């Protein structure tokens, strides 16, 4: 499973 | 801020360069830049969407570029149709807030000293029945826009009763203007005639009306 | 022994009005099991192994939503890094991401990873303690500070030592017939003369899995590594790997040389010589 | 930044003439990911060619496998043609049965 | 794609501005767009106010110059979005534009724009125009009309209910010392047709719901 939590950008 | 030169000018067929400059707070910022043309009386229109990128082949006269904190719009083959106010748009890196440039007016050199066409209306009966009068004087077509207006009642100047607005663009590249003298029906009938006097770059004309017509 | 899961993501900008190319690939050990690709017609996560197709629509919907969320994040990072490096609008640029976990033979967590790169160079990576980041350059310092203030490590650690381990145990059991195999190398040797005084001996390994193998040549019982030629390990295309190692031997010395093969499918290191 | 593709041309199974086999072209160690690979038979391009999904190594270099089904025979020769931004001209690697 | 703006042209000092932009031929909750507000005023030029967009959830950005006063609300049932700007002071006097940006061009490339809405901030009461004909006065020919002592600034003036597509000029309104506006328009007509052809000056002052028509003779 791929990570399911949205992340902030660079 | 994202500053611009107040105005630039050129003869038909020349190339003219508009530039807009970031505040030199950091070097990598203002990387994506886009350019807007605004003709008088309507919404801005997109010429360029990233530095040197055009939405379609319709914008072939327009060429975008960048160097350091500076970005530029070059307009080649400048036409009388290209006189407008131009704004760049971009944002700092690490931010989502857009900023616009201050705006540059691009001006096209051209046909000399177009003289004012002039007309004048007397007070109408419908207005006089209201115990009011307005002398309506209109200045239909002129260039380069340096016009002054003055009024005389039986050669007596009027200064307290006069109201005016600044010379402004037509749909054509020429200017137009208007003025009103406010007076009573007693003043309208007491005086023998009224003159609207229009001076354009020293050349002067008068338009005249009287209560006997 | 130990087992691992990996996900590999690549995003490439295409200048003008074009969308970035995005590709995602998933592996358990050496075996690929899923993909996604932006330029495919289906726009879904797709199976790439026989043992994963027993997963229901709830798996394939969740996985499809989450690769599209990674895809959408990279589009914004491509535009940001172009600015951090003060680059022009004219060229394509590439982001690559790798993350995953290692689980031991007893099913306990060993370690987890994340690594980022921009145009083939290290950008930022997660440290082995899953608490802090290492920045590669001056543009990566901005990202390091941003990700520390957002506590990004704390969300990622809770996936790496948690959900990554549960689903790895599930895959290893559900594919136990195929993932947990070990196939020994079907070794042989061939002789190829090159001149009137010299010949080449080629020592082969075929049909093995997993891909971790050593091939080495000795002469009189001394190592010949500095005079050995090897190809890098190559896929066969059916789930097995190939490799060979070779030496030039003067004619008549073929009986003095010997090739050693070491792999997990062999009870002890295996020796070959010409005959 | 840029890396030159390494190339190998080989068969899945040991070559026997008249028996079905698969011709592999494995290209690794390149960067950026834009690359074109064609399989050739007697100089002609093979249209029925499949490939692996794009993946990369620990050093951020890419790799791909291109493959097609074929039958070996004494009269035909096979090759892989690779073109990449790091190559000044398309590079041809011929199939050798012993490699 | 069309963007259609609507809302009031006058708001009292310290009251709330509430404008709509309604979308046609495109979907407000589209995952490939964002919906923007921009304003133009002679003391500040173009100023950007904020955006809203959808991906799997709604998101927004607001400019810091108005962040505490502003909010942009979508309506997926009517396929529109609205600007609410509170505590309107005279400095908020501007023409307000809605716009679209997509994902194929980057952020700040405003692809489609709305018809601008002129917003006035004043304590002065609304006053519909006193309308008069201006006689052709045997000149050769042209006709005029005057719309006098009116507030706030937006007025639409046209001839024969839009039947005249050319030869019409409308002058910019004179702001008088009383704070009321006065405006006039003219049309060039043939002198041979003026003798039998009737010309109506049509005045529509939307801010007072005043629609009045004068025959010019
Ligand atoms: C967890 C999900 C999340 O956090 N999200 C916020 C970030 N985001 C996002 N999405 C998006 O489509 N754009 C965008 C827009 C609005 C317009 C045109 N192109 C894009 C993308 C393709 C770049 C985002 N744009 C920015 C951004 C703006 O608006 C302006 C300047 C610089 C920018 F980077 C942004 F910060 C986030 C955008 C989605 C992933 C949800």
């Amino acid at each position: 499973v791929v990570v399911g939590a949205c992340g902030v950008g660079k | 801020a994202l500053t611009q030169p107040p105005s630039v000018s050129g003869s038909p067929g020349q190339s003219v360069t508009i530039s807009c400059t970031g505040s030199s707070s950091d070097v990598g910022h203002y990387n994506r830049v886009s350019w807007y043309q605004q003709s008088p009386g309507t919404a801005p229109k997109l010429m360029i969407y990233d530095v040197s990128n055009r939405p379609s082949g319709a914008f072939s006269r327009f060429s975008g570029s960048r160097s350091g904190n500076t970005a530029s719009l070059t307009i080649s083959g400048l036409q009388p149709e290209d006189e407008a106010d131009y704004y760049c748009s971009s944002h700092r890196t690490g931010y989502t807030v857009e900023v616009f440039g201050t705006g540059t007016k691009v001006t096209v050199l051209g046909q000399p000293k177009a003289a004012p066409s002039v007309t004048l209306f007397p007070p109408s009966s419908e207005e006089l029945q209201a115990n009011k009068a307005t002398l309506v004087c209109l200045i239909s077509d002129f260039y380069p826009g340096a016009v002054t207006v003055a009024w005389k009642a039986d050669s007596s100047p009027v200064k307290a009763g006069v109201e005016t607005t600044t010379p402004s663009k037509q749909s054509n590249n020429k200017y137009a203007a208007s003025s009103y003298l406010s007076l009573t029906p007693e003043q309208w009938k007491s005086h023998r005639s009224y003159s609207c006097q229009v001076t354009h770059e020293g050349s002067t004309v008068e338009k005249t009306v009287a209560p006997t017509e | 022994g130990s087992h691992s899961m990996r996900y590999f993501f690549t995003s490439v900008s295409r200048p003008g009005r074009g969308e970035p190319r995005f590709i995602a690939v998933g592996y358990v050990d050496d075996t690929q099991f899923v993909r996604f690709d932006s330029d495919a017609a289906s726009q879904r996560m797709e199976p790439r192994a026989p043992w994963i197709e027993q997963e229901g629509p709830e798996y394939w919907d969740q996985e499809t939503r989450n690769v599209k969320a990674q895809s959408q994040t990279d589009r914004v990072d491509l535009g940001t890094l172009r600015g951090y490096y003060n680059q022009s609008e004219a060229g394509s640029h590439t982001i690559q991401i790798m993350y995953g976990c290692d689980v031991g033979s007893d099913g306990r967590f060993l370690r987890g990873y994340r690594q980022d790169a921009y145009d083939g160079k290290d950008y930022i990576a997660l440290n082995e303690d899953l608490r802090s980041w290492t920045a590669a350059d001056m543009a990566a310092q901005i990202t390091k500070r941003k990700w520390e203030a957002a506590h990004e490590a704390e969300q990622l650690r809770a996936y790496l030592d948690g959900t990554c381990v549960e689903w790895l145990r599930r895959y290893l059991e559900n594919g136990k017939e195929t993932l947990q195999r070990t196939d020994p190398p079907k070794t042989h040797m061939t002789h190829h003369p090159i001149s009137d005084h010299e010949a080449t001996l080629r020592c082969w390994a075929l049909g093995f899995y997993p891909a971790e193998i050593t091939l080495t040549w000795q002469r009189d019982g001394e190592d010949q590594t500095q005079d050995t030629e090897l190809v890098e390990t190559r896929p066969a295309g059916d789930g097995t790997f190939q490799k060979w190692a070779a030496v030039v031997v003067p004619s008549g010395e073929e009986q003095r040389y010997t090739c050693h093969v070491q792999h997990e499918g062999l009870p002890k290191p295996l020796t070959l010589r010409w005959e | 930044i840029q890396r030159t593709p390494k190339i190998q041309v080989y068969s899945r199974h040991p070559a026997e003439n008249g028996k079905s086999n698969f011709l592999n072209c494995y290209v690794s160690g390149f960067h950026p990911s834009d690359i074109e690979v064609d399989l050739l038979k007697n100089g002609e391009r093979i249209e029925k060619v499949e490939h692996s999904d794009l993946s990369f190594s620990k050093d951020w270099s890419f790799y791909l496998l291109y493959y097609t089904e074929f039958t070996p025979t004494e009269k035909d020769e096979y090759a892989c043609r690779v073109n990449h931004v790091t190559l000044s001209q398309p590079k041809i690697v011929k199939w050798d049965r012993d490699m | 794609v069309q963007l259609q703006q609507s809302g009031p042209g006058l708001v009292k000092p310290s009251q709330t501005l509430s404008l709509t932009c309604a979308i046609s031929g495109d979907s407000v909750s589209s995952n490939s767009v964002a919906w923007n507000w921009i304003r133009q005023s002679p003391s500040r030029g173009l100023e950007w106010l904020g955006r809203t967009y959808y991906r799997s959830k709604w998101y927004s950005d607001y400019a810091v110059s108005v962040k505490s006063r502003i909010t942009i609300n979508p309506d997926t049932s009517k396929n529109q979005f609205s600007l609410q700007l509170t505590s309107m002071t005279p400095e908020d006097t501007a023409v307000y534009y809605c716009a679209r940006e997509g994902v194929t061009m980057g952020p700040g490339a405003f692809d489609i724009w709305g018809q601008g809405t002129m917003v006035t901030v004043s304590s002065a009461s609304t006053k519909g125009p006193s309308v008069f004909p201006l006689a052709p006065s045997s000149k050769s020919a042209a006709l005029g009309c005057l719309v006098k002592d009116y507030f706030p600034e937006p007025v639409t003036v046209s001839w024969n209910s839009g039947a005249l597509t050319s030869g019409v000029h409308t002058f910019p309104a004179v702001l008088q010392s009383s704070g009321l506006y006065s405006l006039s328009s003219v049309v060039t007509v043939p002198s041979s047709s003026l003798g039998t052809q009737t010309y109506i000056c049509n005045v529509n002052h939307k801010p007072s719901n005043t629609k009045v028509d004068k025959k010019v003779e």
